[PDB]
This record gives structure tokens, C-alpha cells and sequence, in this order.
RNA sequence: CAGAGUGUAGCUUAACACAAAGCACCCAACUUACACUUAGGAGAUUUCAACUUAACUUGACCGCUCUGACCA
């Protein structure tokens, strides 16, 4: 029943959500962020931490991206977050690493679509 | 009538003389990353954060938690670099990484996560729910000692409570199981 | 129809005549050829083409 | 005037005549490129020729077969002898002949006598009024003993500088020191005569350039001399 | 608003772009790469195109020249009639650069000739006088040019 | 170095097989090129007209 | 366009695929050093060239302006690639004829 | 040769600690080529100590630069 920040039809990305799955992949490390619409970050999962780095041969491969999603999906259930939006670019959507990250979140119990707001 | 600006112009630093010999973005992603950085910077003009961003006091929120543990960075880094080389030494790990068949154990990662950066993530997660805002009126504390609380449902199942997970009152009808790592002779106080 | 022209510059001063040209090309020539810059349909004075584009085209057809 | 003498040096270099041999890692990659190329290419006119003949011969007017034609080409190649990539001068270590080290670039060195002592340096000539600094470097070729060579000068700016001072013996207010400017050029064609070779000049690479040059002089030359 | 101190914050066209060779720089250079192997000619032009960008040198255009087919005829054994032996195809690649300093020309020329593979010919000629730079123009490009005259 | 960009392959989707062959010039020099047939060496003859 | 020129695609063994895969990763590092050496080579030439010009300007300002000017005689510049074998001093090529198709 | 100065892979006033980061660079695919993107690769604290967190502070050691000496 909480209102979503609708609008921003002429800019990307949109704002009509409560939580947004934002993935930041750098030259060496890959970081996935789950943040609220207000800008506050809910939970984070990145390859920079020693917890995941010690189990990854490479932090910049497809395996690292899939591994971040599996770890993040477990943390999303712990945090109580079950629904979030994913807003990738057309080339990022076609990328193989992002496809496995989406599968990891879905297999982790997280739905990549938020339910529509109830107005009445 | 023209009024001089109250501050530097957004694109004033760019030199228009040698415009042809300047590196361009050449991509959408490069501009987006630069666009996000400036959107998080204060400006002298009216901005979205001014009307919609959550106002915060200039005073830094005080800390009432335990002092941080003392860790030797040089010794800690030395072991990590050696472990990576040994992991990269094995050709099976590279083949699994190249064939995209490898995976990480979630339980082992969380156990190491719970001790290294678990308290810091929980503190940030607690702030989202406004626990520090309500319980301590904004005062924050790092949960240095992890707390394990789980409710006994039936005789074999357990419902752990990590941070804000959904728990029904039926599962919370009785006192849960409370465990934590502590030294002998110390005194503690539980609160719900 | 010849298919020998990679880039075309069709200019007529009257927009009404130009609008007829677009419909004729649309009805006959498939959109894929007209999709790119291969066919450029503009409505300007032909006297400008003697200065704006000098020595650009090898074959010029002038029906005044 | 100034107490520093202007000398126009010249850096004549011989471009490689033969390609540098491939490294062991390059050999594996080059063979890989050929193997990938075959697997992603269609049958040629000759490969289709072999298939047609084999099917026809299996059932049973082409006089020359595909396999027979390949044999003729192989025999002709064996009769032809390739030129020696490693020349006799490399075996003899004769650093005066351009035929040596065709794979690597060569640097010309001439031995001149200063202060009753022989020092190997690049050819150089003192600058003169009413002449460009580059033009003095071109004059160095004319001063060479019995040389018939054509050099291609690249640009007009000097490629380096070396500074030295007299060892308190010839040091004077009018003559305090000198500054040499290095001009690089490419040896298109020609070579020196057979009158004098060993004591006159040598041709050495960058790796073996330190044997003749001084430690201070070698440092300034290795900056504008590459070893690619 | 114009009277507001934040006037002009949305201006962007002054950050967007709307040949003569001086005595210090070379105006137009055409780097012709002739080789009988098509892969070698394409690869060297690709290396030069990457090299020019790394050195902050503008590349105007990268294109190819029409293939020239040359038949090789050899005298028959103990005869007088010419017989076909082989056919060689001549491939040429052109990389056009502009904005090269006179001082940097010596360094650039040495780098390319050192990296020139076997069987590939290097040919750089000053073709700025030839001009004939007839290129098809897009509508947004052409519209701005007409507005200047109007 | 001449090997800066010499080691390459055919960048075509459809093409016939090519072989590494030697091209003997009018001065005896040889270069490596690609020929349709597996002829290990080729020698360019001197033209009679250019005399 | 005929499909009769197509060749059968023989399956690649795991050892062959492993050999190719490990070869490409080592080839990427090999080419990185060649660029690094070439990058430093250009800088070494450029740094010495600029410093030499500075010394020439103080010694003679007029000669400094003459060197920095362009060289019209430099272009056009022609250069041929290396060969596989050195030219034979005593070689008589066979007779022949050339025909050009355009 | 001393004399001063200086020090994280190319760059950075990145490095509170949870961690040695970001960018640039390198290969391949795609492109005539570039660029974009995808898929991959290589990386650094000069070295030892100081009550310890110390890439950070103090010297020592060590690596470069700079002015004279030395110099053809």
C-alpha cells in the first residue's frame, strides 16, 4: 500500500520500486547492492570481502557473478527482503553473467518482480 | 537582467579550446558512472535530495558499542595472498572456473562473513529498520558478539532469527534457544 | 531499382511533392533499404547543393 | 659566441632484412591460428578435386590426379635452396659487414682519436654558421672514407644530446665544453669500400653497444635506439 | 531561468563539435599498405589504427583499395608459348591520419617501419593537395550548415 | 619488431583453405604469403618487356 | 554458395580444448609485455627528444626554431617489409610475362 | 663522488576498516578498422626494526631524481 516514486519517464533507470537490485562490476571486483528507493542500502555482497574472495579463483569471471547472487539471495531472505527489481541495460541483460545472477536470486527464493501497489 | 552564479558551473572546468583533442565517453555506461557520482555531491542549486532525501543532523551519531578488535593488517594480508596462490596453483579450479561449473559453499562463507564484516552489515541493516532511531534515538553500536536465536518448532525443526526475518507468533509461543560465544566469568543481559 | 546507388540524395523544393515521393518509395521499395542513410529525402533549394556538397557525388541527375 | 662547441652527430641504422624468428610461445599460437583456420574454412578447389577422383576411382578422364600434383610441387621445393638466415659474418663475428644479423637492427660506430686515445663514437661534425644543425649531420656522410650510401633522414629535430667537459687540461673560458646532437637516419642502400674495414668502422646492436661506448655516452644513446 | 544564478546549467551544444598543414605539423597523410596476403595487410592496418589512437593521433578514415589481379605467365620448357603458372592478388590497405607533429614524425615513422611484417609494403604520401573529400552528409549535419547561410 | 602483428588468421566466415608458401622475387629474396594450392615455393619470373 | 564445399567438423578432444584454452591465456600476457616495452620505447624516444630541444633553445634560439619546423622533403616515404631469406648475389630468374586484371 | 630531495602496478589527497580500491592498460569474439559490448588476462606498498594500528609515524636500509665533483 506504500506509494512508489512514479514518474521519471524520460530518464533511466526508473524509480517505481521499493527495493532495487543494483550490480556493480568493476575491472577486478563485482559488487551487488540491494538498496531501498530512498537511497539507503539494505544488504551487500561483493567479492572484495575475504569471506567470498577465499573461495573464488577469479573475482571477475562468470562464476564470481553467480557466486555473489547465491550469497546475496541467502542474505536477502535473512534480511526479510523477498521482492526486488532488476533494471539492467540491454547489453547487460544479454550478458551471460547477469543471467546466472538472476537465476541465483530466483533459486535463492527472491522474486525479481515487485507486486503492484494497492490503491483501493 | 543576469545574476552571477553562486558557485562553479557544472561544466566550467572543461576547456573549449582543444575540444577535438579531448577524450570522449564513447559509451553509455561510462557517462552513467560519472553521472551517478555527481548526483551524490552537494550543490548550491535546488536538488532532488533536498526535498526527498532523509534529513540528517550534522552531529555524527555516537557509538556505544564494544571497541574494535586489534588485527595486524600486514600478517593478515600475508596469509591471504599465499592462500590465493595455492588456490590458483591447482589446475582443477581454473578448469572449473573456465567451464563455469565451480561453486562456493554458502555455510562456510557465512561463518567467515559473520566474524569479519557481519557486525558491520547488520549495523547498516539495523539502521534501515530504524532500530537505532527508536531504541537509542539515533545512537549506533556495532554488534561485535553475534547472537544466535532460534525458536523450537515441534521437536526437530528450528526457526532462526537473523535480522528482520518473518516469524509467526505460533513459532514464538515459547522461549527460543539463545546461544553466543562468550568467555567464562563474564556477565550478560538479554533483552527482547 | 538498379541497385547501383549506395547513397541517394533526393531533394525537391516543394514539400507536397516530397510527401508524394516518400509514399511512393514506401509502397514500392522495402523499408530495409530506406532504413539507413542510403536514401536521403530532403526539401531544400537545389541551388544550395552547389555549395553545401561540392564534388560529393559521381552521378548527378538534374530534372529542373 | 659561447664556450660550448656544437657538433652535429649522425646515427645511421640498418633496418632488419629478415624477419625475427618466432618465440616458442609464438610457434604454438601461430600453429593454433592455422588449425583454427582449417576447421572454419570450406573445401578448396583442390580439396574438392581429391574427393571427386576418389569416388570415381572407387567406382572404377583426368590424367593428373590431386595427390600426384602435390608430389610435383614438393620435389621442386627441395631442388630450390633457401638463402642463409645466419650468414658467414655471424660465424666470423665480423662486425664491419652489413650481412651479419639481418634479423636485428645495426648501429654504425666509428673509432676516432681524442687526446692520444681512441674512442668509439657516432660519426659527428662541428656545426658551422650559415647551416642547419641537421645539415651538419648530413655532412658527416660526405666526410666518411670511401662511402657510397644513401640515407633517409627522418625529421629535423635532434634525437638526443650528450654533454661533456674537458678534464681541466683543455678547459678554457673560450672553450669550456661541447654539446653533440644525435640525428637518426635509415640506411637505404650501399656500403663502405674495401680499403679499410676493421679499424675504420663497426656495426653493432644495442645489446653489444656498451663494449665500445663509455658508460656516460652509452646511457644517452640507448634512449633513442630501440631493440624491437 | 535567465535571471536566476543557475541560468545556462542545461547548455550542452558548446561541448559538442559543430585541411591545412602548418609549418610545424603535417596536414594529411595516407599510409598505403601493399601486400599479397590479405590477412597481413588487414592486420597491420589494424595495429596502426590502434597505435595511432594510443599516441593521441586522429585517424580520419580506414578503408581499402580495389584488388589488382596479376597473372603470372612463365615460358614453357623448350618452347616459345607462355603458360599460366600462378595468379597473384594485390591487396592494399589505407590508414589516413591527421595532426602529426614534425618532431614526433621521426618517432612515429621508426615505430611503424620496425613493426612492419615481412611481405608488406609501407607507403606514406602527402595527399592533402588531392582533396576530393566527397562524403555523404546526414540530415542533422546538413541542416546546421544551411542555417549558417540563412 | 616485424612480429608485432604478423601472426594472424583469416578473419572471414566463408573462405577456402590457404597454405603458407614462399614467394621468390627477381632478386632471390623470399617472403611468406598464402596461396590456394599447397605449392611450397613460387618464383616470380623476370618480364621480357621491361628490358 | 554451394554447401558441397563444406567439410565435416571433427569433434575436439578434451585435451585439445584444454591445450588451446591454456595457450590463449598465456598469449594475452605475452602481448601485454610487448606493448609495455613499446610504450616505454616511445617514451624513451620522446623524453630524450624533448629534453634535447630544451638544451638547443638555450644554446641557440634560432637553431631551435629551425629544427621544430616541418620537413616537406621527408614525405613521401616508402619502405618495404623484410624478407625470409637474403637476396642471392648470383641468381638469374627465369623468363616470364605479367598480365594485370582489373 | 658526496650534497639535499624523493618512494603504493601507469595515474590518484584510494585505503575509517570489513579491505590493499577505482581508473587506464593486455588477449579473443563482433567491426574494413576504430569504438561499444560480451567473454578472459597481468598486476603494486624498497627492505628491516621501533610500546602497536603503522601503505601512513621516527630513523636505519633500499630504490630514483636533482646541483656540483668526475669528465674527451
Amino acid at each position: 500500500v506504500a506509494r512508489k516514486e512514479r514518474g521519471w519517464r524520460t530518464v533511466f533507470p526508473s524509480r517505481e520500486f521499493w527495493h532495487r537490485l543494483r550490480v556493480i562490476r568493476t575491472q577486478h571486483h563485482v559488487e551487488a547492492l540491494v538498496e531501498h528507493q530512498n537511497g539507503k542500502v539494505v544488504v551487500s555482497a561483493s567479492t572484495r570481502e575475504w569471506a567470498i574472495k577465499k573461495h573464488l579463483y577469479s573475482t571477475r569471471n562468470v562464476v564470481a557473478c553467480e557466486s555473489i547472487g547465491r550469497v546475496l539471495a541467502q542474505r536477502c531472505l535473512e534480511a526479510g527482503i523477498n521482492f526486488m527489481v532488476y533494471q539492467p541495460t540491454p547489453w547487460e541483460a544479454a550478458s551471460d553473467s547477469m543471467k546466472r545472477l538472476q537465476s541465483a536470486m530466483t533459486e535463492g527464493g527472491v522474486v525479481l518482480r515487485e507486486p503492484q501497489r494497492i490503491y483501493e | 537582467r543576469r545574476t552571477p552564479p553562486l558557485g562553479p558551473m557544472p561544466n566550467s572546468d572543461i576547456d573549449l579550446s582543444n575540444l577535438e583533442r579531448l577524450e570522449k565517453y564513447r559509451s553509455f555506461d561510462r557517462y552513467r558512472r560519472r553521472a551517478e557520482q555527481e548526483a551524490q555531491a552537494p550543490h548550491w542549486w535546488r536538488t532532488y535530495r533536498e526535498y526527498f532525501g532523509e534529513k540528517t543532523d550534522p552531529k555524527e551519531k555516537i557509538d556505544i558499542g564494544l571497541p574494535p578488535p586489534k588485527v595486524s593488517r600486514t600478517q593478515q594480508l600475508l596469509e591471504r595472498k599465499q592462500a590465493i596462490q595455492e588456490l590458483r596453483a591447482n589446475v582443477e579450479e581454473e578448469r572449473a572456473a573456465r567451464l563455469r561449473t565451480a561453486s562456493v559453499p554458502l555455510d562456510a562463507v557465512r561463518a567467515e562473513w559473520e566474524r569479519t564484516c557481519g557486525p558491520y552489515h547488520k549495523q547498516r541493516l539495523a539502521e534501515y529498520y530504524g532500530l537505532y532511531r527508536d531504541l537509542f534515538h539515533g545512537a549506533t553500536f556495532v554488534p561485535r558478539v553475534p547472537l544466535h536465536v532460534a525458536y523450537a518448532v515441534g521437536e526437530d525443526d528450528l526457526m532462526p532469527v537473523y535480522c528482520g526475518n518473518e516469524v509467526t507468533p505460533t513459532e514464538a509461543a515459547q522461549a527460543p534457544e539463545v546461544t553466543y560465544e562468550a568467555e567464562e566469568g563474564s556477565l550478560w543481559t538479554l533483552l527482547l | 531499382q538498379t541497385g547501383c546507388c549506395r547513397n541517394l540524395a533526393a531533394n525537391d523544393l516543394s514539400p507536397s511533392r516530397i510527401a508524394r515521393l516518400q509514399k511512393i518509395l514506401h509502397s514500392y521499395v522495402p523499408e530495409e533499404i530506406r532504413d539507413g542513410n542510403q536514401v536521403r529525402v530532403t526539401s531544400w533549394d537545389g541551388r544550395k547543393w552547389g555549395e553545401l556538397e561540392g564534388d560529393t557525388y559521381d552521378r548527378v541527375l538534374v530534372d529542373v | 659566441g659561447s664556450p660550448w662547441r656544437l657538433l652535429g652527430a649522425l646515427c645511421l641504422q640498418r633496418p632488419p632484412v629478415v624477419s625475427k624468428p618466432l618465440t616458442p610461445l609464438q610457434e604454438e599460437m601461430a600453429s593454433l591460428l592455422q588449425q583454427i583456420e582449417i576447421e572454419r574454412s570450406l573445401y578448396s578447389d583442390h580439396e574438392l578435386r581429391a574427393l571427386d577422383e576418389n569416388q570415381r576411382l572407387a567406382k572404377k578422364q583426368d590424367i593428373l590426379l590431386a595427390q600426384d600434383l602435390e608430389d610435383m610441387w614438393e620435389q621442386k621445393f627441395l631442388q630450390f635452396k633457401l638463402g642463409a638466415r645466419i650468414t658467414e659474418a655471424d660465424e666470423k663475428n665480423d662486425r664491419t659487414s652489413l650481412n651479419r644479423k639481418l634479423d636485428r637492427n645495426l648501429v654504425l660506430l666509428v673509432r676516432e682519436k681524442f687526446g692520444d686515445q681512441d674512442v668509439w663514437i657516432l660519426p659527428q661534425a662541428e656545426w658551422q654558421p650559415g647551416e642547419t644543425l641537421r645539415g651538419t649531420a648530413e655532412r658527416t656522410l660526405a666526410t666518411l672514407s670511401e662511402n657510397n650510401m644513401e640515407a633517409k633522414f627522418l625529421g629535423n629535430a635532434p634525437c638526443g644530446h650528450y654533454t661533456f667537459k674537458f678534464p681541466q687540461a683543455m678547459r678554457t673560458e673560450s672553450n669550456l665544453g661541447a654539446k653533440v646532437f644525435f640525428f637518426k637516419a635509415l640506411l637505404l642502400t650501399g656500403d663502405f669500400s674495401q680499403a679499410g674495414n676493421k679499424g675504420h668502422h663497426v656495426w653493432v646492436t644495442k645489446d653489444e653497444l656498451g663494449d665500445y661506448l663509455k658508460p656516460k655516452y652509452l646511457a644517452q644513446v640507448r634512449r633513442f635506439v630501440s631493440d624491437l | 531561468y535567465k535571471t536566476k544564478p543557475t541560468h545556462g546549467i542545461g547548455k550542452y551544444k558548446h561541448l559538442i563539435k559543430a585541411n591545412l598543414g602548418t609549418d610545424y605539423e603535417y596536414g594529411v597523410l595516407n599510409i598505403h599498405l601493399t601486400a599479397y596476403d590479405m590477412t597481413l595487410a588487414e592486420s597491420y592496418a589494424q595495429y596502426v589504427h590502434n597505435l595511432c589512437n594510443s599516441l593521441s593521433i586522429k585517424v580520419e578514415e580506414s578503408y581499402a583499395m580495389p584488388t589488382k589481379t596479376i597473372e603470372v605467365l612463365q615460358l614453357q620448357d623448350q618452347g616459345s608459348k607462355m603458360l599460366l603458372d600462378s595468379v597473384l592478388t594485390t591487396h592494399e590497405r589505407v590508414v589516413q591520419i591527421s595532426g602529426l607533429s614534425a618532431t614526433f614524425a621521426e618517432i612515429f615513422l621508426e615505430i611503424i617501419q620496425s613493426s612492419l611484417p615481412e611481405g608488406v609494403r609501407l607507403s606514406v604520401k602527402e595527399h592533402t593537395e588531392e582533396d576530393f573529400k566527397g562524403r555523404f552528409k546526414a540530415r542533422p549535419e546538413l541542416e546546421e550548415l544551411l542555417a549558417k547561410l540563412k | 619488431d616485424s612480429s608485432r602483428a604478423s601472426l594472424t588468421r583469416v578473419h572471414r566466415q566463408a573462405y577456402a583453405r590457404l597454405y603458407p608458401v614462399l614467394l621468390v622475387k627477381q632478386d632471390g629474396s623470399t617472403i611468406h604469403i598464402r596461396y590456394r594450392e599447397p605449392r611450397r615455393m613460387l618464383a616470380m619470373p623476370i618480364d621480357l618487356d621491361t628490358l | 554458395l554451394d554447401k558441397a564445399r563444406e567439410r565435416p567438423q571433427v569433434e575436439l578432444t578434451f585435451e585439445e580444448t584444454e591445450r588451446r584454452a591454456l595457450l590463449l591465456k598465456k598469449w594475452s600476457l605475452y602481448k601485454q609485455q610487448e606493448r609495455k616495452m613499446e610504450r616505454d620505447t616511445i617514451r624513451a624516444m620522446l623524453e630524450a627528444q624533448q629534453e634535447a630541444l630544451e638544451e638547443l633553445q638555450l644554446e641557440s634560439p634560432k637553431l631551435h626554431a629551425e629544427a621544430i619546423k616541418r620537413d616537406p622533403n621527408l614525405f613521401p616515404f616508402e619502405k618495404e617489409g623484410p624478407h625470409y631469406t637474403p637476396p642471392i648475389p648470383n641468381y638469374q630468374p627465369p623468363e616470364g610475362r605479367y598480365n594485370d586484371i582489373t
